[PDB]
């Protein structure tokens, strides 16, 4: 380009060129389960009277 | 990269933006 623009891209390159910062993401999933089934239950059965 | 989308109404003037530098470079 003209030497005008070359210096304007010159500004551009500078500016875009800049040296791009790094992140250390550390992510933490904690996840906790659990819970209770309880099956309690009586049957009773007699021959004269009856069952259940 | 969005954002040139919206300015791009604006100028609709010369407008990219650099994905890493995540820079815009308008005219």
């Amino acid at each position: 380009a003209q030497p005008d623009v070359m210096a304007e891209l010159e500004q551009v390159v500078a500016k875009l060129d800049i040296r791009r910062a790094q992140v250390l993401v550390e992510a933490i999933i904690v996840e906790i389960a659990d819970g209770d089934g309880l099956n309690l239950g009586v049957q009773w059965a007699n021959t004269n009277g009856g069952g259940t | 990269k969005d954002m040139v989308e919206v300015l791009k109404g604006v100028s609709s003037l010369a407008i990219s933006a650099d994905e890493t530098t995540n820079a815009l470079v308008i005219t």
